[PDB]
């Protein structure tokens, strides 16, 4: 996958 | 000698980037406080996208791990290892305020709609377009989700679908934006490693995240980045006049004092002051700021401030920044443009301003015009552009904001005075 995100 | 961590990440606002003062962002700072944990020095590598961040993970050799607000995924696949997570996050679906809110998930068909490329929420789309088979949706590498939002919000897609948490940070740049709604249970973000047969480097990642949390380290990242803020916005005259007559009288013999010690006009440096603390020797941010000309402690330090919150100093320090600043820029660049530029340092940092006068001179447009350069300020905050930059992505929107809003004080503060 998965991954926006910080 | 290894002794150095080497994390894969994004070039984003949410992950890690470089500002005025260096590197910074949440991931970032979570990973360099994990470095100084294993006592090694931390190496930060980014990814063109997300397909090459686990293209890069998952090679030999290779990242020792990937901190990038990633969503876990499979477990099962075994291929990628992920943490126990540090920030819970939600999906919401991003939508326009003017147009229509889309209700149910159905409602995203017929809608032009663009995610990150190879992302977990291209993938929910996916899966989406099995129940509703006409659902169509873009996906690209040429963009991050400050993009994404920045086009929802000027109206070049209609929809998109980012986790809450990339909202919470910068929702505030992007005041056409709303949530439509999540979609999505709540889930955690976690770092990602490679698998795997040691489990040394991942026992070891998980016990900091673990402490960490408890530490309540989690929560001050948590609060200190997505606790919206940067520059202030314009207050109009009624306000700005009331604090001349209110605020200004305590400084004013501070801002004529360094403005004769540093031969420079007293009113710039008050309209900076201004835009700064509205002069308040007592402002502070969770950024590291503090004082009337909201200093950091290596900057006041390096300027002779001993108390950033002494008026006169902060004043004082400031504004010899704001000169040092403005006599470092290259020769080329004449008065008054020289300020307007020394202003747009002050704010983003020399790197940035000189990324953006090469993109100018690219462009080609002129770098030694403050009319130009602040046109390609603004593109540091797009993907596209700012990746075939040196030093990557900066919110450019703001520095321009804030140039241009210490000038129309100034504009007052020069129409006030001037007899
Ligand atoms: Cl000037």
């Amino acid at each position: 996958x998965a991954x926006k995100x910080x | 000698k290894e002794g150095v961590l080497r994390v894969i990440t994004r070039n984003s606002p949410a992950t890690y980037f470089q500002d005025r003062n260096g590197e910074t962002g949440f991931e970032y700072e979570l990973a360099k406080r994990f470095a100084e944990r294993l006592g090694v020095e931390l190496k930060i590598e980014t990814a063109d996208n997300l397909d090459d961040l686990y293209a890069q993970l998952s090679r030999e050799g290779g990242p020792a791990l990937a901190a990038a607000g990633l969503t876990p995924g499979r477990e099962d696949d075994a291929s990628v290892r992920y943490s126990h997570t540090y920030l819970d996050v939600t999906p919401q679906i991003i939508y326009r305020n003017g147009q229509q809110r889309p209700t149910r998930p159905e409602d995203l068909v017929g809608k032009r709609i663009m995610v990150l490329k190879g992302s977990s929420h291209a993938e929910q789309l996916a899966e989406l377009k099995k129940q509703y088979p006409e659902l169509k949706y873009e996906e690209s590498d040429a963009v991050e989700v400050v993009d994404l939002l920045r086009m929802v919000d000027v109206g070049d897609i209609d929809l998109t679908l980012v986790d809450s948490n990339e909202l919470a940070m910068n929702q505030v740049y992007f005041p056409n934006v709303r949530v439509a709604f999540d979609f999505g249970e709540a889930r955690g973000l976690a770092w990602a490693l490679p698998g795997g047969d040691d489990d040394s480097l991942m026992n070891e990642v998980n016990a900091f995240l673990d402490q960490a949390k408890k530490e309540g380290l989690l929560q001050r990242l948590k609060d200190r980045y997505y606790g919206h803020v940067d520059v202030l916005g314009y207050v109009g005259a009624y306000t700005f006049t009331q604090h001349l007559q209110q605020r200004l009288p305590r400084y004013e013999s501070h801002f004529k004092q360094s403005g004769k010690q540093k031969d420079t006009d007293w009113r710039l440096l008050a309209a900076i002051g201004y835009q700064e603390s509205l002069w308040q020797p007592g402002a502070t941010s969770k950024t590291g700021v503090r004082g009337l000309m909201m200093l950091t402690n290596r900057t006041a330090q390096a300027m002779g401030v001993s108390n950033r919150l002494d008026p006169k100093q902060s004043i004082q320090g400031g504004s010899k920044y704001f000169v040092q600043i403005r006599s470092e820029l290259p020769e080329s660049i004449k008065e008054p443009d020289r300020s307007w530029f020394a202003l747009a340092a002050y704010n983003i940092g020399g790197a940035h301003l000189e990324d953006a006068r090469k993109m100018a001179e690219k462009e080609g447009l002129n770098p030694n015009k403050w009319l130009d350069v602040k046109k390609m300020l603004p593109r540091l905050a797009q993907k596209q552009w700012y990746a075939k930059t040196r030093y990557g992505y900066a919110r450019g929107g703001e520095t321009v904001h804030f140039v241009q809003n210490v000038r129309r004080y100034y504009d007052i503060l020069t129409w006030v005075t001037q007899s």
